[PDB]
C-alpha cells in the first residue's frame, strides 16, 4: 500500500533521451523486482511498456528501458519521438500476498 | 490475441450501484488474476483490488473496503466489479487488467454519478 | 522451464472441459509459466477444485513447493514452478 512518488511532469526534445523516476523505500522498490511501467496516450487505456523493474515485453519498442537504483526505479526512453508523450504511471506487482500501487504518474511533453 | 472487452458506460444516480463485466478472450480466464483500476477525471490510476478467478478469493484496496465486490463466471470467462453506495465523485473511468503485472488491459468503462 | 502441470476441474461439465489430465501450458514465450492448486478444507476432508496452468505470477517465482498461504480461506490456492509441481500442495496454517 505503500506510496510511490513520481514527478508531475518531464519535458523533453525529439531524439533526446528521458528518465522517469518512481520512489519508494527499502521495504519496496528497494526490495522487491516488481516495479512496472505504463503508457497511457490522451484518451487511451493504459498500456504495459516495462515489468519486473527491466523486463520488456514482445511488441514494446527497445527505446524503452528500465532500472533500479537503491529505492527509485526508472523508466528511460532513448531516441524521444513525437508518440511517446503520453503519462506513465509506475505501479507494483498487485496479486496474492501483494497489494496494488500506482505512483501518481508523468506527464511527459516532447516539444517539436 | 489476449483480450479484455468491458460493458459500456453507465450513468448513475448517488447511493445506486454500478456493476461494470470484464470479459476475458485469447488465453485460460482461469490461468491468472483480474486487476481491476479506476482513474476520475484528470487524475491518476488508483488500484481497487484484485480476484483470484481459481479460488474467487479478493483483495481490495482499503478505500473501497466495505463497498466494492469482485465476482467472476468461469463458465463464461468473465469477471465482474460491482461498487456499492455510488458518490459523485467515483465518477471515473474503471479499468479490467490481467494477472498481477497489468499485462493487457480493458477498454475502460466510463462510469458517471450524477 | 514450467511446460506441463497436472490438471483437475470440479467445474468441468459448465466450464466444457475435461475433468483431468495433464496441461499443457500456453506460453506467450516472454514470460514465466507456472502450475497451480485449489481446494477446499472443510474440517480435514480435501475438496479438490482445480489444477493446472498459472501465468507469470511474482508470488510463485522460484517456489518449487506448492504451499497455500492465505490464512483460512474458503478456497486454497498455491502456485509453484517446475513440470508437474502441483502434484503435491498443502497448506501453511
Amino acid at each position: 500500500q505503500s506510496a510511490l512518488t513520481q514527478p508531475a511532469s518531464v519535458s523533453g526534445s525529439p531524439g533526446q533521451s528521458i528518465t522517469i523516476s518512481c520512489t519508494g523505500t527499502s521495504s519496496d522498490v528497494g526490495s522487491y523486482n516488481y516495479v512496472n511501467w505504463y503508457q497511457q496516450h490522451p484518451g487511451k487505456a493504459p498500456k504495459l511498456m516495462i515489468y519486473g523493474v527491466s523486463k520488456r515485453p514482445s511488441g514494446v519498442s527497445n527505446r524503452f528501458s528500465g532500472s533500479k537504483s537503491g529505492n527509485t526505479a526508472s523508466l528511460t526512453i532513448s531516441g524521444l519521438q513525437a508518440e511517446d508523450e503520453a503519462d506513465y504511471y509506475c505501479g507494483t506487482f498487485a496479486g496474492g500476498s501483494y497489494y496494488g500501487v500506482f505512483g501518481g504518474g508523468t506527464k511527459l511533453t516532447v516539444l517539436w | 490475441q489476449v483480450q479484455l472487452v468491458q460493458s459500456g458506460a453507465e450513468v448513475k444516480k448517488p447511493g445506486a450501484s454500478v456493476k461494470v463485466s470484464c470479459k476475458a478472450s485469447g488465453y485460460t480466464f482461469t490461468s491468472s488474476y483480474i486487476n481491476w483500476v479506476r482513474q476520475a477525471p484528470g487524475q491518476g490510476l488508483e488500484w481497487m483490488g484484485t480476484i483470484n478467478p481459481v479460488s474467487g478469493s479478493t483483495s481490495y484496496a482499503q478505500k473501497f473496503q466495505g463497498r466494492v465486490t469482485m465476482t467472476r463466471d468461469t463458465s463464461i470467462s468473465t469477471a465482474y466489479m460491482e461498487l456499492s453506495r455510488l458518490r459523485s465523485d467515483d465518477t471515473a473511468v474503471y479499468y479490467c487488467a490481467r494477472g498481477g503485472w497489468f499485462d493487457y488491459w480493458g477498454q475502460g468503462t466510463l462510469v458517471t454519478v450524477s | 522451464e514450467t511446460r506441463e502441470c497436472i490438471y483437475y476441474n470440479a467445474n468441468w461439465e459448465l466450464e466444457r472441459t475435461n475433468q483431468s489430465g495433464l496441461e499443457r501450458c500456453e506460453g506467450e514465450q516472454d514470460k514465466r509459466l507456472h502450475c497451480y492448486a485449489s481446494w477446499r478444507n472443510s474440517s480435514g476432508t480435501i475438496e479438490l477444485v482445480k489444477k493446472g496452468c498459472w501465468l507469470d505470477d511474482f508470488n510463485c517465482y522460484d517456489r518449487q513447493e506448492c504451499v497455500a498461504t492465505e490464512e483460512n480461506p474458503q478456497v486454497y490456492f498455491c502456485c509453484c514452478e517446475g513440470n508437474f509441481c502441483n502434484e503435491r500442495f498443502t497448506h501453511l496454517p
